[PDB]
């Protein structure tokens, strides 16, 4: 299905002069070191937002069950 | 490849007939059945999946506030 990739531009969107930002705290001047540092912040961004997403939908969904399930 | 053939066969009575709207002859090459998988089934990545915002922006604004916040001391502790 491929559905990450559209997630991750997403998250990129948002995040994207945030990352900048920081990378630019780090290693400023080294473009090359920046990208690469935002590039690991890409991905831990994803997983901690795909893991948080998760149980929020699922918060959701016991909501409107209250099934004690 | 967008690769296009054309072929043309004629087979009629040597009377040179013309004019006449021609119609019936239907006869094309086969090797078994014709399948059913289409033609031309084919398209082109445009990439627009995931329009204005496909996600939910505050569970990412908590999600890269943490990844940035932690990655910082995994740089190092010398520097909080």
């Amino acid at each position: 299905m491929q559905q990450k990739q559209q997630i991750m531009a997403a998250l990129n969107s948002q995040t994207a002069v945030q990352f900048q930002q920081y990378a630019a705290q780090q290693y400023p001047g080294n473009y090359e070191q920046q990208q690469i540092l935002i590039r690991q912040l890409q991905e831990q961004h994803y997983q901690q937002y795909m893991q948080q997403l998760y149980q929020v939908q699922l918060a959701q969904q016991q909501a409107a069950l209250q099934k004690q399930q | 490849g967008a690769m296009v053939e054309a072929r043309s066969l004629a087979v009629a009575m040597g009377d040179t007939v013309v004019e006449p709207a021609p119609l019936k002859p239907t006869s094309e090459p086969t090797s078994g059945p014709p399948g059913n998988n289409g033609g031309s089934l084919l398209s082109v990545i445009t990439e627009g999946v995931g329009e204005l915002s496909v996600i939910d922006p505050e569970v990412a604004q908590k999600a890269c506030q943490e990844v940035l916040e932690k990655v910082k001391l995994l740089h190092g502790g010398v520097a909080v």
